């Protein structure tokens, strides 16, 4: 496999302080309001903590 | 075994030869230590005279 | 004797094409070779700006200390920005054009023949 | 001069400055960053923010504007009409 | 557009104070007295013909 | 975190000699607890390891070891002096040659010699 | 130059002829032959020091 190098590299598309806090992550978002039967059109997968 | 006096002279002796050969890689001339580290009493950033063929001021 | 289009639209000549061709080639190979140009090189500047900056800021900041005045440094590329987080955004101007320093100078192509 | 007028290329670029002028006369706040945008985003008057702290209130007050212009005036003239259908892809 | 116009890139600012700071302030780790007597700091007055 | 390496480096690793200056966090194998901001160490690394000869000189509280490190600990043969008194005198506007005078007998007569294992 | 214009020199040709010349000046040429453009009569690097 390709091996990974560890140097750290200069800011993009943001200042050096901050991260990507609005990037889209496709997991599921649960609503409150209970649903009795209806599929979430994707598996939480994993679910305990 | 624990180190007998002469032995941690020897060691002493042995490490600062070390460290003055290691202290040789320390100011990189355009590196990005050099560039951020390199500061005045203000914090500003200060021209470090280390051109290759530049030698102002009478130096 | 041949139409060879409108005289109003410009036409460009043939010795034109040649010069470029023959500039481009001579171009590569005197890059390719830099001993052998009649035993000199070929350089694209004649001075780096970095040290025409250096001497002008020298010559400067001695002309105001002579004349009873705290010195000033005149930076490349800009002055800081008045900002509370991070150091680099503050003078990322100056940051910006000393990062770009290797290949403003330095050249692209390798400095010394290989295979031959 | 419609010699001007003529070329694809004038034209292009009076629709571009006509467009910019358009949205400048839509979005452009005026007196409402100290009125409203400031003094909830930052609770600070905005001769004491940072530079870059009052073209983020600007920002918001003009964000503010040009949602409420598509609200009141194209939204509402092109809801008055009821979902027609709503077509979608079959496929 | 409005910066280009005004003239107001004349109040841009391209020049900054150079402030040497003290001993106290300085990197004290590379002080060092020599036989009592000298130290590290070196601080010569540019040039003197 | 303004961790900061300078020295030899084998593929994108530490590696060889260099000097290393500690900030916020910790580095080159050091335990998070016993690095401070500005501390550094010089000499030799291996594997991003302080690992062979070298020194650590802390600026904040005055320790300074030279000698030998096994994995990124203390292991071997080194030498312990305490210089708090002479950063203190020089940090409060006195002269250095003046804060010698004063603490250097103090600071010699503390000096240690030990032998560590495994830190 | 491809061109080749030929006519009688007036003032405003020698004008542009000037002019070309001294704004080609303010840029970097390419340059044949250096280290030997560079030298100078003196304990310095270059004739600008
Ligand atoms: C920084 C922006 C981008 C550059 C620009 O604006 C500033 O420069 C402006 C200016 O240069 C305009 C040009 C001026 C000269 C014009 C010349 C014109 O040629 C037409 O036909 C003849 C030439 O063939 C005559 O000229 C005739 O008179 C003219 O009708 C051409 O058809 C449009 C033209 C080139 C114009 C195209 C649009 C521009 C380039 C504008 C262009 C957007
Ligand atoms: C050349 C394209 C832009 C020209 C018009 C500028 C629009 C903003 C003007 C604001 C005036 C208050
Ligand atoms: C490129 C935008 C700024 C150009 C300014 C050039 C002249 C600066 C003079 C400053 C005098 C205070």
């Amino acid at each position: 496999k390709p091996l990974q190098r560890y140097i750290p590299q200069n800011g993009g598309f943001t200042w050096p302080g901050d991260y990507l806090r609005l990037e889209i992550v496709e997991m599921p978002k649960l609503k409150s309001i209970n649903i009795k039967k209806t599929s979430l059109k994707q598996k939480i997968n994993v679910q305990p903590v | 075994e624990m180190c007998d006096i002469p032995e941690i002279l020897g060691t002493v002796q042995e490490a600062r030869q070390i460290v003055e050969r290691a202290r040789m890689w320390r100011f990189k001339p355009y590196g990005e230590v050099g560039l951020r580290m390199a500061q005045d009493a203000n914090g500003s950033p200060v021209s470090l005279m280390q051109e290759p063929l530049h030698y102002p001021h009478g130096t | 004797n041949v139409y060879k289009g409108p005289a109003s639209i410009p036409h460009a000549s043939a010795e034109v094409f040649g010069a470029f061709f023959l500039a481009t080639n001579t171009a590569l190979l005197a890059h390719m070779f830099p001993g052998k140009l009649f035993g000199s090189e070929l350089h694209v500047r004649k001075w780096d700006p970095d040290y025409l900056a250096s001497c002008c800021n020298e010559q400067g900041m001695r002309r105001e200390a002579l004349s009873g005045k705290k010195p000033n440094l005149w930076l490349l590329g800009g002055g800081p920005r008045l900002v509370n987080d991070s150091w680099e955004r503050m003078w990322w101007n100056n940051l910006h054009w000393k990062r770009w320093k290797v290949p403003r100078t330095g050249p692209a192509f390798p400095q010394d023949m290989y295979w031959q | 001069l419609s010699g001007l007028l003529g070329d694809i290329g004038v034209k292009c670029t009076l629709a571009f400055a006509g467009t910019v002028a358009a949205g400048a006369a839509i979005v452009v706040p005026s007196g409402k960053q100290v009125e409203a945008a400031s003094l909830d985003i930052y609770g600070r008057p905005p001769s004491q923010l940072l530079p870059n702290e009052r073209r983020a209130a600007e920002f918001a007050a003009g964000h503010r504007r040009w949602k409420g212009f598509v609200d009141n005036s194209i939204y509402s003239w092109t809801r008055t009409l009821p979902g027609h259908d709503n077509p979608i892809v079959n496929p | 557009f409005k910066n280009f116009f005004s003239f107001s890139f004349l109040n841009n600012i391209w020049s900054i104070p150079i402030i040497i700071p003290d001993i106290a302030s300085a990197m004290i780790s590379e002080v060092s007295v020599l036989d009592g007597y000298f130290h590290n700091a070196f601080t010569f007055l540019e040039t003197s013909v | 975190d303004f961790t900061t390496f300078e020295g030899l480096s084998k593929q994108s690793i530490p590696h060889g000699m260099g000097v290393m200056t500690f900030g916020t966090g910790t580095g080159a194998g050091f335990a998070m607890s016993q690095t401070r901001y500005g501390d550094k160490y010089e000499g030799e690394f291996q594997a991003g390891y302080a690992h062979g000869l070298g020194q650590f000189t802390s600026e904040a509280s005055g320790e300074v070891y030279i000698g030998e490190f096994f994995a990124g600990q203390r292991h071997g043969c080194g030498m312990t002096l305490d210089m708090k008194p002479y950063f203190y005198l020089l940090e409060r506007g006195v002269d250095p040659v003046e804060a010698y005078r004063r603490t250097a007998g103090a600071i010699m007569k503390n000096v240690e010699v030990r032998t560590w294992y495994r830190g | 130059s491809s061109k080749e214009r030929r006519m009688a020199l007036e003032d405003l040709s020698k004008w542009k002829i000037f002019l070309l010349n001294f704004l080609l000046a303010l840029t970097e040429q390419s340059c044949i032959y250096p280290f030997i453009s560079n030298l100078s009569f003196g304990p310095d690097a270059s004739i600008l020091e």
